[PDB]
């Protein structure tokens, strides 16, 4: 059970590696970090770099490398890049005030903390986002909602009622991508983009796109993203850099 | 600001186990010895120089000696422009194994003129078991140039791989 995979650099240089189907990102990091003389920071990071579509995501690492590649079409040419990464667990750092004051709702750290990683219930995150209503080119400001069920926005205004909440997407068979510096202007307001893609195993895997205000909202809205979608994996990722 | 051309050459490191093919780009790209031995499946580097008053990018392939990735060949044969193929002077299973090489770039490509330079490497060492004017031979044989080469000592890395540039670019 192996798989010989390519691993770019941002010169645009490439490492194959012959490796077992059940290797790990973090497996992939450290296997890269040993051959390149390099020295372990845990900022080093294994990205899934769709380039037709220019985005790309950080792959979390307790994910299969081998199913990462799996959920690609053929025709794709999608990319392994390895590279630091020191955003990745900022939240785990810093987090009675990460999110802003307003973004978030249910002061103490590990309160914050331990609230974002239950498996029962999760807070909610709300805010103004762009979104490219489907099909069409144009992109409309909205209110959204992000729960444990998934993201909702509403059809009126800020209103939270369920007569004005529309489902927009699902994260349990979604991964979440960030743009690069590529071309917005396929409409949208910012350069800060990102966007939903269904898993293969799934339906139709039509992109759900969206663009946030500034950089640091994007961050806020990835993360909490992020944290709905693989909860406690997440932190014991970062409270166990080696695992062994 | 201005535009700047730029003309990139596919060159490719081929050769058995251990001959000293990384050792060698390593050499050309980070001026530095390799002393270990770290098994290659297929490395990719780039590098600009200056060419016969021309700015060239040249990117390398160096691939794997291992016949467990053979399957890889082909497609980095197809896709290569000059070959660099590189034989150690103390080991005369891998002068022998340079030959299938040449052979499978020729069908590969369905050509007789392939770019190609012909290294013997390791010319550092005492316990020679393939003399100079073996390959001297073997390459007036191909209609390429030879050239020795040691990754450890420098000698003849710069010579080798702007030999090969020079090759494709008269072809
Ligand atoms: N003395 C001497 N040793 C060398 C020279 N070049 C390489 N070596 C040594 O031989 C061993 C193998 O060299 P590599 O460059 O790793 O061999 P390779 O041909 O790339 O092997 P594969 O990647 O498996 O195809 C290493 O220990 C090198 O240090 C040289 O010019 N002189």
């Amino acid at each position: 059970k192996k798989q010989v995979i390519k691993v770019y650099s941002e010169d645009e240089t490439s490492r194959a590696l012959d490796v077992p189907s059940d290797i790990t990102a973090r497996d992939v990091c450290q296997l890269l970090i040993l051959k390149n003389h390099y020295i372990d920071d845990h900022s080093w990071t294994l990205f899934e770099h769709l380039p037709h579509i220019g985005v790309e995501r950080t792959i979390e690492d307790h994910e299969l490398v081998i199913e990462v590649l799996s959920n690609w079409g053929i025709e794709e040419e999608n990319k392994l890049y390895f590279r630091k990464n020191y955003a990745k667990y900022e939240f785990f750092k810093n987090p009675m005030y990460f999110f802003p004051e307003h973004m978030v709702s249910f002061i103490s750290p590990t309160q914050i903390l331990q609230m974002f990683l239950s498996s029962s219930t999760y807070p909610e995150i709300h805010g103004f986002l762009h979104a490219k209503e489907q099909g069409k080119k144009s992109w409309k400001k909205i209110y959204f909602f992000l729960r444990r069920s998934g993201l909702y926005f509403s059809t009126k205004g800020t209103s939270a009622a369920p007569r004005h909440l529309q489902f927009f997407s699902e994260f349990g068979n979604s991964d979440i991508y960030v743009s690069l510096a590529g071309k917005k202007k396929h409409g949208a307001p910012t350069n800060y983009g990102f966007c939903f893609k269904p898993n293969k195993a799934g339906g139709p895997r039509d992109l759900k796109m969206l663009c946030a205000e500034e950089e640091q909202s994007r961050t806020c809205w990835v993360t909490a993203i992020r944290l709905l979608k693989y909860g406690m994996q997440l932190y014991q990722n970062y409270m166990h850099p080696y695992q062994g | 600001g201005a535009m700047g051309s730029m003309t990139e050459y596919k060159l490719v490191v081929v050769g058995a186990v251990g001959v000293g093919k990384s050792a060698l780009t390593i050499q050309l790209i980070q001026n530095h010895f390799v002393d270990e031995y770290d098994p290659t499946i297929e490395d990719s580097y780039r590098k600009q120089v200056v060419i016969d008053g021309e700015t060239c990018l040249l990117d390398i392939l160096d691939t794997a000696g291992q016949e467990e990735y053979s399957a890889m060949r082909d497609q980095y044969m197809r896709t290569g422009e000059g070959f660099l193929c590189v034989f150690a002077i103390n080991n005369t299973k891998s002068f022998e194994d340079i030959h299938q090489y040449r052979e499978q770039i020729k069908r590969v490509k369905d050509s007789d003129d392939v770019p190609m330079v012909l290294v013997g490497n390791k010319c550092d060492l005492a316990a020679r078991t393939v003399e100079s004017r073996q390959a001297q031979d073997l390459a007036r044989s191909y209609g390429i140039p030879y050239i020795e080469t040691s990754a450890k000592t420098r000698q003849g890395v710069e010579d080798a791989f702007y030999t090969l540039v020079r090759e494709i670019r008269q072809h």
